[PDB]
């Protein structure tokens, strides 16, 4: 079963783990990943709140705006993490940690 | 050579014997339910009955209809007929005492469902009043709505053992009784199996055609109603009760044929029909397609999804 | 032999599609085509494929067909190329065939076992090429959402 | 306040109750314990 | 009489206020 | 096969003793509901090569299947809460 | 989730989207609690919302979006060609969604499923770029069109609705039918269906053997199917008429977005899977078909919707002619042509669209916009002028680089047909302009004007085609990238 | 000889779909069958062909196809019907 993680592309930075299971990403997470997820959420039940207000629904658009926001933002954050932990992005602090 | 046309008869004739005692047992029983007695005069005991009313039913004058005297009216009963007998094909009665060993034979049987409900919608539109057309419709919806849910069944079965083919099924039964453990999976196959002939609590189709035409005709249809519920009945004991087994395996029981308990189930779930036929009303069409729509297809969907995890997670799957 | 009849009322069942009138009568033909068809994919050996035929094909949209036909009932407002492919030497002359009919070497290690084409079909298509199958979901989901929109007032 | 919402929605259609209860049962019980079982098994 | 009433424009201003304050600190980390 | 020969056989022959019997004497709702089995039917035909072969497939293909009942369950829901389902 | 899926994130996410704003909006819109809230504008608010996130998913993660490298490879292959393509579909689409919410109240046709499948046809197209198997680019393209017919007839109530969806159905079925025979007989003939076992098979020993006349067959069948979805000149039977007959967002969402999406995928099998000659020729003869086609109808049209398609109909043509060879700098202009002409379409039915409802159907009724609108004429004329060629503008630009490299590729024959449909074209549109203030018999003072998101897509690009010429390097060093790193 | 025979019939199927569509241009109904007899022989000729050369994605592109057409028959016929309301 092809199983392996080799990219197309090259890890043009250090290579600290290759393939890390998910707790160790969603635990390895940065102040700036926090960041993001916030702000992902926070647009997204604010856009949710006006386009509900709109026909009367501000609390269930509201929830539904949250659901995406918090989809969205958990992704995001999820990718960063994982790329910061394989080499497609810029790894000082996990090098650090990991030497 | 000829073997074949000889066990095609074999399977053919006692089917209609065993089919025209059915009605009359029915009769019978559901009189013996509500305390009195059934046809008793002819016969010994009623025994020739059926007989009688066949020679009744011959001799009768009878009436060519006027709506595509041809091809189109004088056909579709026939379709339905040799549909239910064709389904009547692959069962296995006994250790390789069977037909054919077509080896998908699931597919087979939902398949030919499937063309029982073209049998019966080119019967109900050959005619030529309208409101004949309508009974025809609302009974093809009916019919493909339980067979769906009679689809999801099956693939359950179907998970619990790795072929197809009827005799291994009876084979993993011959382990133990799938109607053990999957009970409430037995229960929804029993009344969607009622709702697919539109037999004891379902029928308001058929009531309403009879509150508003061949003799030969009428015989014929009456005829394929009554055999495809035979063949319901052997089916869901032939893959939910265990299909020519002895019970507690004893070696008492196995001087008794194996044939004789295959009987012995068809006639109990036969009795089944007869008998919850004869203590419940009959629902509406609203509800009926309701509950065909809501009750049965969502349980049994979630039962395919539970049996496969509960036998995914343990090397319990061959 | 049977091929032939198949393939025959096959040709003639879709002409009478394409030309007959009396739409019933089309949908009948074509229900009909769809019939032949599957018993000459029956033929073919592959006997999953052709109870599929029956059920999905004959059993489920060949009664939307019929369904929708019947409501609105009062609605009613190569010899050739077959030479030049069967003069081409490249298939085997029928008296070539004979003699070699019996030359075939059979294996007896590869059916030791022997799936049939169902189990076969389910490995491959549900191990392997799964995206293959998850986007028949989503067009299955469009089919169902497209009628609600379009005829559910 | 949701638990008597729920209380309601489950009187109310039981047969849907039962039905999403029975696959969750169906899709816990892989998620969850085939792991557990594999790590059984690893340890003896 | 000091205090506002309506329960979902009051989460919605969290919300946006959340929303500003992390598009700060974003950009603070740029 | 040689087994769909028997078969076709018992046909011919339910097509004689049919014959043999006969002679002796001498609108949104149902499209929708319709729609809903041609969708829930293909459902039935991939469950069943998705049936017989769950050992030759790891737990990979029991989550396979279960995504597609997911995506077909939630267009089931979608049906109902619209009433399509409702006659 | 597990580490593969990252290479489907952006998929995922949008499925997912989808999926909760079916449900959000089926619920919410039968629940009785609330009036009987019909959430066509809040659904497409959050639609927009999930597109511009899957947006930053895909751009910012395409190095790690290219990880899962074998194990997809069964499917698709992922390369900066599909980076910027899917970017660019999703950048339309967002675009598409802000044109055509003032639309669905304005018109008033109430149905949150408009929605929710603008997104999934997204989904099905970012799945058609990124498609590396004959019948994965086929399911592909079922699913986007099958999203389209459901799109199509939207309002029943309507006359032109139905006959337009259903013409739309039939043709396109049509085109996806014969794609699959050719697909078929390529399979037959070949024995494989994915890019790199054809490309392998039958790249360089084109050579005719005994049973070689199969393959030929098989990919004739494929250009005329792709080509229908083309629109196709010699086959373009009822394209003016679906585009006057289905409502305004539904006409532009189908010019714009699966254009592009097919242009990437003829790109990507005509460098792997062709001949010598046949797709050369089977596109040079369509080329020049189209052009003639788009000048001599577009010539003479009196209403303002079917001149739009036939413009559209001529654009594609001057594209297909850039597809004529197969060099660097060929492709390379036919990219920024494909570019050029989505932002120049987006222009003009937000226009037509802020042009609507008092002008139901006519094209006389550009009634002293000079007059009563002044910066509206002059946007429109921009826009117009832009799409057929003028002095510095954007696709008087990239027309000029495509004859360029026609030239420059060895086809002395394309440029003198593409130079006089494109002046025949300009004489036209030129006229037309300078006929803004001869005098005006019909006037329509508008409830329209623009509300706000209409106004700024507008404003953004049409000051995006004037100024493309004061720097236009950053667009020919991606193009460059992109068509580099298509198969080299 | 019989690969021969199955693709002639796939082929004279697809042409009498595409003949039925193209002569026939009003009638909705026979207009969607023929369209199901092309995707009907094309599904043929794929499984002729997965079952001549040794290999098997001609089944399942044949499990799939057929998944396209049963979508496209009934949303063509949801536009039918909803066209002859009126
Ligand atoms: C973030 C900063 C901008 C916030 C904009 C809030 C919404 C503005 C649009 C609006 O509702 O205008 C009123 C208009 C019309 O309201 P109106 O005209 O009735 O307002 C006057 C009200 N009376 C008469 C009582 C004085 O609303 C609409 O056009 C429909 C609602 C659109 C809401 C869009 C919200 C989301 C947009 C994206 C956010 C990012
Ligand atoms: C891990 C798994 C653990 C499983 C534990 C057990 C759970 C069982 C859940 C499924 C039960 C299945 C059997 C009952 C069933 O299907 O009920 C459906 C439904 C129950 O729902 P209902 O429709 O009756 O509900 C009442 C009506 N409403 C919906 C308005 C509230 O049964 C029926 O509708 C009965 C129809 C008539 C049947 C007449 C023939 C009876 C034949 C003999 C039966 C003995
Ligand atoms: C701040 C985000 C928010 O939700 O503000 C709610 C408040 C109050 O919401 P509201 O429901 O009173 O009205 C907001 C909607 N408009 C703007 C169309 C009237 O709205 C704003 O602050 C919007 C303007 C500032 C945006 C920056």
């Amino acid at each position: 079963m092809n199983t392996d993680i080799t990219a197309s592309t090259k890890p043009e930075y250090p290579v600290v783990d290759r393939n890390p299971p998910f707790t160790k990403v969603v635990g390895n997470f940065s102040t700036l990943d926090y960041l993001r997820f916030v702000t992902i959420t926070g647009v997204s039940v604010t856009v949710g709140y006006l386009s509900g207000i709109k026909p009367g629904i501000r609390g269930p658009s509201m929830v539904t705006g949250g659901l995406i926001g918090v989809m969205g933002g958990f992704m995001y954050a999820y990718q960063n993490s994982a790329g910061r932990l394989m080499g497609f992005f810029p790894n000082d602090d996990e090098v650090a940690r990991h030497n | 050579y000829i073997a074949v046309p000889a066990e095609i008869l074999g399977i053919i004739l006692p089917l209609l014997l065993g089919v025209a005692f059915l009605v009359l047992a029915e009769r019978k029983v559901m009189a013996f339910v509500q305390r009195r007695k059934g046809p008793d005069v002819v016969g010994s005991f009623g025994l020739l009955q059926p007989l009688a009313d066949g020679l009744k039913l011959i001799l009768k004058e009878p009436i060519s209809p006027s709506s595509a005297n041809f091809s189109l009216f004088r056909m579709a009963p026939v379709a339905t007929f040799m549909l239910s007998l064709v389904a009547w094909a692959v069962v296995p009665f006994d250790y390789g005492m069977v037909l054919s060993d077509s080896n998908i034979g699931l597919l087979y049987l939902f398949a030919i469902s499937s063309l029982g409900v073209y049998g019966i919608i080119t019967a109900g539109w050959s005619s030529n009043s309208k409101y004949a057309f309508l009974g025809a419709l609302r009974s093809a919806a009916q019919m493909v709505s339980y067979e769906v849910s009679i689809g999801l069944i099956l693939i359950t079965v179907l998970i619990c053992v790795g072929s197809c083919n009827l005799s291994e099924i009876v084979m993993a039964q011959k382990q133990i009784w799938f109607g053990i453990p999957l009970f409430p999976v037995l229960v929804m196959f029993f009344i969607s199996c009622l709702a697919e002939t539109n037999r004891a609590p379902f029928d308001l189709p058929e009531a309403e055609a009879e509150s508003v035409y061949s003799s030969m005709g009428s015989a014929l249809f009456f005829l394929g109603e009554y055999a495809n519920m035979i063949l319901m009945s052997g089916l869901c004991t032939s893959l939910s009760l265990g299909g020519w087994l002895p019970i507690l395996d004893l070696p008492i029981f196995k001087r008794i044929p194996g044939s004789i308990w295959f009987s012995i189930k068809v006639i109990l779930f036969l009795f089944l029909y007869i008998w919850v036929r004869a203590a419940f009303p009959r629902y509406r069409y609203d509800q009926l397609m309701g509950l065909g729509w809501k009750v049965f297809l969502p349980l049994s969907l979630a039962w395919v999804v539970a049996v496969s995890g509960v036998s995914v997670t343990f090397p319990w799957l061959p | 032999m049977i091929l032939s009849v198949l393939s025959s009322l096959a040709l003639v069942s879709g002409l009478m599609v394409v030309r007959a009138k009396n739409p019933v009568h089309s949908v009948l033909f074509f229900i009909l085509v769809f019939c032949d068809t599957s018993g000459l994919l029956l033929l073919l050996g592959l006997d999953f494929s052709a109870m599929i035929f029956l059920v999905v094909y004959i059993g489920a949209i060949a009664v939307l067909f019929l369904f929708v036909v019947m409501m609105f009932h009062i609605q009613i407002a190569l010899w050739w190329e077959m030479f030049f492919i069967l003069d081409n030497e490249t298939i085997p002359l029928l008296p070539t065939q004979i003699n070699t009919t019996s030359l075939i070497y059979t294996v007896y290690a590869g059916k030791v076992r022997s799936w049939t084409n169902l189990e076969t079909l389910g490995n491959l298509l549900y191990t392997y090429y799964f995206v293959w199958f998850l986007v028949p979901s989503l067009i299955l989901l469009v089919a169902m959402i497209g009628a609600i929109v379009l005829t559910m007032h | 306040a949701v638990m008597e919402k729920l209380k309601m929605f489950v009187v109310q259609e039981p047969v849907v109750a039962a039905s999403c209860l029975i696959a969750g049962f169906g899709l816990f019980l892989p998620a969850v314990v085939r792991p557990i079982l594999d790590s059984y098994q690893a340890t003896k | 009489e000091r205090v506002s009433t309506d329960k979902h424009r009051n989460y919605a201003v969290v919300a946006g206020t959340i929303t500003i304050l992390g598009a700060l600190g974003w950009y603070l980390k740029g | 096969m040689s087994e769909f020969a028997p078969i076709c056989i018992y046909l011919v022959i339910s097509l004689l003793v049919s014959l043999i019997l006969l002679g002796l004497p001498f609108d949104i709702r149902f499209y929708l509901v319709s729609i809903l089995f041609i969708i829930f039917d293909p459902e039935v035909t991939f469950s069943f090569p998705w049936a017989v072969s769950l050992n030759k497939i790891d737990p990979f293909g029991s989550w396979s299947m279960m995504a597609f009942l997911l995506i077909l369950t939630i267009g089931s829901l979608y049906e109902w809460k619209r009433g399509a389902l409702d006659w | 989730m597990f580490n593969l899926f990252l290479a489907v994130y952006p998929e995922i996410f949008i499925i997912n989207a989808t999926f909760i704003l079916l449900i959000h909006g089926v619920v919410f819109s039968t629940s009785k609690k609330y009036d009987y809230p019909p959430l066509v504008s809040n659904v497409g608010w959050l639609g927009l919302l999930s597109v511009l996130i899957t947006l930053l998913l895909l751009a910012a993660g395409a190095p790690l979006l290219t990880i899962a490298h074998l194990f997809r490879n069964n499917l698709f292959r992922r390369d900066n060609f599909t980076y910027f393509c899917q970017i660019l579909l999703l950048l339309s689409t967002a675009g598409t969604i802000s044109m055509c919410f003032d639309f669905f109240e304005q018109e008033r046709f109430d149905a949150f499923e408009f929605i929710v499948l603008i997104l999934l046809s997204t989904c099905s197209m970012l799945f058609m770029i990124s498609a590396y198997d004959s019948i994965a680019m086929y399911l592909a393209i079922e699913l986007q069109s099958l999203c389209f017919y459901v799109m199509a007839a939207s309002k029943r109530k309507s006359e032109f609705s139905t006959e337009a969806g259903l013409k739309y159905l039939i043709l396109g079925a049509f085109s996806s039918g014969i794609l699959l025979f050719g697909c078929s007989m390529i399979y037959g003939s070949t024995g494989a269906t994915h890019f790199d076992q054809l490309a392998k098979i039958l790249t360089g020993y084109e050579i005719t053997g005994a049973r070689s006349s199969g393959i030929f067959m098989g990919i004739l069948f494929i250009a005329v199917g792709s080509l229908f979805k083309i629109t196709a000149v010699p086959f373009h039977m009822w394209a003016p008429d679906i585009y006057e007959g289905s409502p305004t967002p539904v006409t532009a969402f189908l010019s714009i977005a699966p254009k592009i999406s097919i242009f990437a995928n003829i790109s990507r099998v005509s460098i792997y899977g062709s001949y010598g000659a046949t797709l050369q020729q089977i596109f040079c003869f369509c080329s020049i078909a189209s052009m003639i086609l788009g000048a001599l109808a577009a010539m003479a049209q009196t209403k303002v919707k079917r001149l739009l398609a036939y413009s559209s109909i001529g654009h594609v043509g001057y594209i297909c002619t850039g597809f004529s060879c197969g060099t660097i700098e060929g492709i390379q202009s036919l990219l920024i042509g494909i570019f050029i002409y989505a932002l120049m379409t987006i222009d003009a039915f937000a226009i037509v669209l802020a042009l609507r409802q008092t002008r139901v159907k006519y094209i006389a009724d550009l009634g002293a916009l000079a007059k009563t609108n002044p910066i509206l004429a002059i946007t429109f004329s921009i826009t117009m002028f832009s799409y057929v060629g003028i002095p510095p503008l954007a696709g008087f630009c990239s027309k000029f680089y495509l004859f360029f490299a026609a030239l420059g590729c060895g086809a002395y024959f394309l440029a003198p047909v593409g130079v006089v449909t494109s002046v025949i074209g300009c004489f036209y549109y030129i006229r037309l302009a300078k006929r803004m203030f001869f005098d005006t018999p019909r006037t329509w003072i508008l409830y329209e004007p623009m509300d706000r998101d209409k106004s700024l897509l507008l404003a953004m690009t049409s000051s995006f085609i004037t100024l493309f010429f004061p720097y236009p390097s950053p667009l020919f060093s991606v193009t460059h990238q992109m068509a580099l790193s298509l198969y080299l | 000889m019989d690969p021969i025979k199955y693709f002639t019939f796939s082929m004279i199927i697809f042409i009498l779909g595409i003949r039925g569509i193209l002569l026939n241009r009003r009638n909705i109904l026979i207009m969607l069958m023929s369209i199901e007899l092309m995707l009907l022989a094309v599904n043929s000729n794929f499984l002729v062909f997965s079952v001549s050369l040794d290999d098997m994605m001609g089944q399942s592109f044949a499990l799939l196809v057929l998944t396209v057409a049963a979508a496209e028959s009934a949303i063509g016929l949801a536009i039918f019907v909803i066209t002859f309301r009126v």
